[PDB]
Order: structure tokens, then C-alpha cells, then sequence
């Protein structure tokens, strides 16, 4: 029976810290901007400020 | 007394904001960045609340 | 379990979405529209039959 | 449609199918009936039409 056949099972585990980073996204990083007010996006970490 | 009490007041008003009130996380960017609308709408509302 | 360290690396979630032999998902704490906007420091991976 | 893409059609849920001919919206309040249709459109040597 299909809940006796056998299944391939994977846990991802990932760790999401207030740390460094190594594993990203597809989206890649665009030109800094400094002294002027705009929307960021710092490793997930999003927000609007200067 | 009556500058410290004000002032007390403010600091316990600004540190306030630490607390998760039940929710996954005290920021608002984190609970939108990682999950969808309709669980979103409801740890947004219990730290709305 | 073969504890497989996933590190430096890109990790492009649409990849195994677009494979066939991907059936159920079920995840926890992130939203799984959201894993290709996230970053992580590294990426524990256990796989069992 | 092939059955297991049919769980894409949803309020923000992402897929190829959903992403390119038609999204449901976020407040979409709504019903999905779904049957396989093996009998009605499934021929020999595979049915290209869709």
C-alpha cells in the first residue's frame, strides 16, 4: 500500500541569525547608496532609513 | 520626583518595543520578509495589538 | 543521517521546484514563496527513506 | 491540467503555471473542484492539445 511504500524524506535546517551569512539568494546586490533615504535590504534584513 | 517619573515613564514607553508579545520575532520586516499574508496579518495583529 | 553542509554557496530553491520528483512541502518558521530571499549561515541537510 | 500543479492555483502562491497564464489574487475568496479526467481527455499515445 502506498503507506507502506517506502518514501524519500529530506529535513532542511536552516539558521536564521543575527550572524555572517554565506547561503543567499538568486537576487543579487545592486550599487550602494549613501547619505540619502532609501529602502534597503541588508542579508533579509529590510527597511527604509538613511 | 517629577522629572523622574517622566522620565521612567519614556524609558519603560521605548523599551517596550522589545517584547514579542507571543509573536516569532519583535520586527515587522523579519515576520513580512519570511512569511505569507495570511499568517503575517495575524502576528502583525498580535503585535499591533 | 548524512548531515550534508550546505555553505557558499546560491541556493536556488526554483531548481528543485521545477524538478518532477518534488511532491510534498511542508515548512516551518519560513514561509517556503519566501526561501529565495532569504540568507542563511549555513544549510543542514538529512535525507531518509 | 497534470494534477499535482493544480495545488499552485492559490492566493500568492508561487509556480510557472500560476506565474504566467493567470494569478489568483490575495483576497480571493473563492472554491477549487478538481477530478481526474483520465476517460475524458487522456488518449493513446498521450493527448498534446493541452
Amino acid at each position: 500500500g502506498v503507506g507502506h511504500q517506502p518514501y524519500r524524506v529530506v529535513v532542511l535546517s536552516f539558521e536564521l541569525l543575527h550572524a555572517p551569512a554565506t547561503v543567499c539568494g538568486p537576487k543579487k546586490s545592486t550599487n550602494l547608496v549613501k547619505n540619502k533615504c532609501v529602502n534597503f535590504n541588508f542579508n533579509g534584513l529590510k527597511g527604509t532609513g538613511v | 520626583d517629577v522629572v523622574n517619573h517622566n522620565a521612567q515613564a519614556l524609558n519603560t514607553l521605548v523599551k517596550q518595543l522589545s517584547s514579542k508579545f507571543g509573536a516569532i520575532s519583535s520586527v515587522l520586516n523579519d515576520i513580512f520578509s519570511r512569511l505569507d499574508k495570511v499568517e503575517a496579518e495575524v502576528q502583525i495583529d498580535r503585535l499591533i495589538t | 543521517w548524512n548531515r550534508k553542509r550546505i555553505s557558499n554557496c546560491v541556493a536556488d530553491y526554483s531548481v528543485l521546484y521545477n524538478l518532477a520528483p518534488f511532491f510534498t512541502f511542508k515548512c516551518y518558521g519560513v514561509s517556503p514563496t519566501k526561501l529565495n530571499d532569504l540568507c542563511f549561515t549555513n544549510v543542514y541537510a538529512d535525507s531518509f527513506v | 491540467i497534470r494534477g499535482d500543479e493544480v495545488r499552485q492555483i492559490a492566493p500568492g502562491q508561487t509556480g510557472n503555471i500560476a506565474d504566467y497564464n493567470y494569478k489568483l489574487p490575495d483576497d480571493f475568496t473563492g472554491c477549487v473542484i478538481a477530478w481526474n479526467s483520465n476517460k475524458l481527455d487522456s488518449k493513446v499515445s498521450g493527448n498534446y492539445n493541452y
